[PDB]
RNA sequence: GCCAGGAGGUUGGCUUAGAAGCAGCCAUCCUUUAAAGAGUGCGUAAUAGCUCACUGGUCGAGUGGCGCCGCGCCGAAAAUGA
């Protein structure tokens, strides 16, 4: 309920904005469907019966031919922009026959110019027969297809030349688990040749590799091969190792190298916890499965603490792939809301006084600490003075103790959380030769660092992030609405390649997942990028619920 | 050479009417336009226009 | 929608054909099936029946789609709002 | 084939980006603002930016025809009074030194503009709007 | 906001009327009704 | 109720990713005048924009606000049937 022409020929260069260029004609509306009226060999086709075994072509009653002219017509000009004979050949007014008429269309049809908008139907088998022959009058072959780039084993070009006869140049790309045989790659050549019995080789992860089986997947049925074409495709049986998308060579070829980068970057970022991870491995090896026949994921484990992070592109994705989980492998899980990657931090600077001198009778280790110590502004590092007054506690008593601040800091005094943005100076302690030791002023730094943290006002920082948000400008609005009302502030202004992109601090902790919005809002052009700034504060109020513990 | 530079109409669709070429046009003044004068009717062209 | 008949038969997003029969003090016409105009004597009978059409579709509501006599569609934001 | 589409903006000399109002206006003109910061640096070689609104005009086909006007107060009594750009709350705080005295020079200079079409009457405009960019206006 | 025993106004498209019974209050975005119950 | 401007320095200062009368805080000048407010609400990401105060007309006889004394109105939902 909606036929066209009109719209759509709109809803071309409304959208990207490229000139089309038709070559046919629909005979009337939606459900008023006959066939179709070819403004190419200038002719109206149709099937009256919806099928298509009792066709016809029977005569244009009047209706839309005069119309068809000025559609048609349309043809001719065009081929005055790319050609060299219908310049002054539109100039004439000459008919021009499917002799430069089809070489001029297949040129700017392989040319990546020209939109020949065939249609038809599909129940109504209408646009069968019609884009079947169209397809084959423009649709183009290796012949056109121009070299795709592939490396050289020393650092260089060459052409992947179709060449039925020299260079052994391969490439496969579709791991497929197939019940029949097993895992079965999907394969474009390029170059060379390959016989139903030979070898290859890795030239990614080298292996020299027996080809067992050649073949093609054919319809209701299969069509096997004992070779096959340099240009042509096909799939492989055979093949243990190997990628989705690594370099191949042949026997004969000299171990050369292959491009084609390609970025399935992660966008949305869900973590897992299973039951009690008993699955966990099974899982595992199922990312062997998956992780690698469509390595679109990654299994970045926790950075930090105890919950493995699986990010990837798309959400849905990762739903897909959560479907896939209780089937095949029938685990069960619970993939959470990540947790908070945490470093505490203070505001106001304290003359602590930490204690260990400690002994009984016959065996020293002092470890007196009489420190200050200062922090320092959200996101600017960490470093420390000396603040000796003469030497008091010099040689094996400095970089321990130091690292007794440290061992105070892998566990923050409130809940076991790290701290950052710091600028320490101590000043004064005591100490006893042969009556101190090098771990006895370790727990000295430790001692004193933990109660110059509980007794020195206590506040935790959430991860901020920064992101550039890649977008057209209606959701710039819409966007930048939902993007403060994420918590934080943006600050990000230009019109970047084909649109607007804005640059955004956000949190993290309230920024998560940005991709089903992003979709949502714009359509689904142009996505974020998760850059890390630091860690700020949240409102010093929302961590009461938090330090639940 | 006219038709396929300044007018954005390419070469078949300003001049459709070369059937019969009815076509005619280009500014100019005096002193900054004078790009359009003598470089657009120099260069082995005839627009007998204005200048 | 059409003046089949004499009357009114019309879909405005039901599948089921919309029928109305005109009383006395109106006579019917149909121009071009997305526009519709009744030809009658009775400022009564005008709104109430015609309110009564406004009530065979309800209006806009986020975007644009329904009945107006001539009224107007306010947006309230579809990509967003409900969450 | 644009009928009449001079437009005019606001520009300063360097600072080449023609992006709307830029691109739906100017754009189908074809002008140059590019030409705009470079040869526009050259009418103004003064301190060789200032802003200034453009204005470009394109004739029944693609003629092109740029014009320009003048800079805002707040600069002309900026760099002329020692308040560096700004001071906060305009009332209370007196930091700059344009009093009755260089006001003629700055008043004077600015004529193709402002609104009273002459120079004896928007210059207590001119002696209230230093006050309102925080500078002091004392007498003299 | 639907009915309670005090109703007032915020814009000028807010107003008040009696029909059928108690007070009514009304505005151009009918996200400001109410009643006096 | 209608046509019409509803301006300019000014995007006031300032902060601010930007803050244009309009998020906000500090905040009072005058000008082409019949008339425009360092601007009333709306609006934009912030401009742009609807705006109203101002003012002239068109036009024809009243009009809008405040303080007061009475009566009614709501605020008002229970367990047998009134």
């Amino acid at each position: 309920t909606g036929a066209d022409l009109w719209l759509v020929i709109r809803t071309m260069q409304e959208r990207l904005g490229a000139r089309p260029v038709v070559m046919q004609l629909p005979i009337g509306r939606e459900d008023t469907f006959s066939g179709i009226i070819d403004v190419l060999r200038m002719k109206a086709y149709t099937y009256g019966n919806d099928l298509g075994t009792d066709i016809r072509e029977i005569p244009i009653p009047e209706e839309y031919l005069d119309q068809a002219r000025e559609y048609h017509e349309k043809l001719v000009e065009v081929a005055a922009d790319f050609d060299e004979n219908i310049m002054l050949k539109y100039l004439e007014g000459e008919e021009p026959t499917e002799e430069e008429l089809v070489a001029a269309i297949r040129k700017g049809t392989i040319d990546l110019k020209i939109t020949p908008v065939f249609l038809g139907s599909a129940l109504k088998n209408k646009g069968v027969q019609l884009l079947l022959d169209a397809v084959v009058d423009y649709l183009p072959s290796p012949l056109d297809i121009p070299p795709i780039k592939g490396t050289t084993p020393e650092g260089e070009v060459v052409e992947i030349h179709p060449d039925p006869n020299g260079p052994l140049a391969a490439l496969a790309f579709k791991i497929m688990a197939d019940p029949y045989v097993g895992r079965l790659t999907f394969i474009r050549v390029y170059s060379g040749t390959l016989t139903s019995g030979s070898y290859v080789y890795n030239t990614t992860k080298g292996r020299k590799e027996r080809v067992a089986r050649l073949l093609r997947m054919h319809a209701n049925h299969r069509e096997e091969v004992e070779e096959l074409k340099a240009g042509d495709l096909g799939a492989v049986v055979g093949l243990k190792e190997t990628i989705t998308g690594d370099t191949l060579v042949g026997e004969d070829a000299p171990r050369v190298i292959l491009e084609s980068i390609e970025v399935p970057e992660p966008v949305i970022d869900v973590a897992i916890e299973p039951k009690t991870k008993a699955d966990q491995e099974k899982l595992s090896q199922a990312l062997a499965r998956l992780a690698e026949e469509d390595p679109t994921f990654r299994v970045s484990t926790h950075p930090e603490t105890g919950q493995t992070i699986i990010s990837g592109m798309g959400e849905l994705h990762l739903e897909i792939i959560v479907d896939r989980l209780k089937r095949e492998f029938k685990v069960d899980a619970n993939v959470g809301k990540p947790q908070v990657a945490y470093r505490e931090t203070i505001t106001k600077p304290v003359d602590v006084e930490g204690k260990f001198i400690r002994q009984t009778g016959g065996r020293g280790q002092y470890g007196h600490v009489k420190i200050k110590v200062e922090p320092l502004p959200r996101g600017s590092g960490f470093e420390f003075v000396n603040a000796i007054v003469g030497g008091v506690i010099p040689k094996e008593y400095i970089p321990a103790v130091q690292k007794g601040i440290e061992e105070a800091m892998q566990s923050g005094p409130l809940i076991g959380f790290p701290v950052v943005d710091i600028k320490v100076t101590l000043y004064d302690g005591s100490y006893h030769e042969v009556d101190s030791s090098e771990m006895a002023f370790k727990i000295a730094g430790s001692m004193a660092i933990k109660e110059a943290v509980q007794k020195g006002d206590p506040v935790i920082l959430e991860p901020i992030m920064r992101v550039e948000v890649t977008t057209p400008e209606e959701y710039m609005g819409d966007v930048i609405g939902d993007l403060n009302a994420r918590r934080g502030q943006i600050l990000g202004m230009e019109p970047r390649g084909n649109a607007q992109v804005i640059r955004a601090f956000v949190p993290l902790a309230e920024m998560f997942g940005y991709a089903t919005d992003l979709r949502s809002k714009t359509q689904g052009r142009g996505s974020f990028v998760m850059f890390f700034d630091h860690y700020q504060e949240v409102p010093k109020q929302v961590q009461e619920k938090l330090i639940k513990g | 050479l006219e038709v396929i530079k300044e007018l954005r109409a390419i070469t078949g669709l300003g001049l459709k009417e070369a059937k019969d070429l009815a076509e005619k046009g280009g500014p100019v003044k005096e002193g900054v336009s004078k790009q359009e004068a003598e470089e657009i009717k120099k260069k082995l062209e005839a627009v007998g226009a204005v200048v | 929608a059409r003046l089949v008949g004499r009357a009114l038969e019309l879909t405005v997003g039901f599948s089921h054909p919309v029928v109305v029969e005109p009383p006395e003090g109106i006579t019917f016409e149909v121009p071009e099936p997305t526009r519709v105009r009744v030809s009658g004597i009775d400022k009564q009978k005008v709104g109430q029946v015609a309110a009564n059409i406004r009530a065979i579709r309800k209006p806009s509501a986020y975007h644009e789609k329904g009945i107006y006599y001539a009224g107007e569609p306010v947006r309230l934001k579809p990509g967003k709002a409900g969450a | 084939k644009k009928v009449v589409a001079v437009v005019k903006l606001q520009l300063p000399a360097g600072k080449a980006t023609p992006a709307p109002p830029v691109g739906p206006a100017l754009g189908q003109h074809g002008a140059n603002i590019m030409e705009f910061v470079k040869a526009f640096n050259a009418a103004t070689a003064n301190m060789g930016d200032a802003i200034v609104p453009v204005e470009i005009t394109i004739y029944a086909d693609r003629s092109f025809t740029f014009v320009t006007k003048t800079p805002p107060a707040s600069y002309l009594i900026r760099k002329a009074a020692g308040l560096e750009k700004g001071a906060h709350k305009p009332g209370r705080e007196k930091v700059g030194r344009i009093t009755w005295e260089q006001v003629l020079e700055i008043a004077k200079q600015k004529m193709p503009d402002l609104n009273t079409t002459d120079l004896e009457a928007a210059a207590r405009m001119i002696a209230g709007s230093a006050r309102s960019m925080g500078v002091e206006v004392v007498g003299a | 906001m639907k009915v309670r025993a005090s109703v007032k106004r915020i814009c000028d498209k807010c107003k008040v009327i009696r029909r059928h019974g108690r007070v009514y209050v009304i505005c151009e975005n009918p996200k400001h009704k109410q009643r006096q119950g």
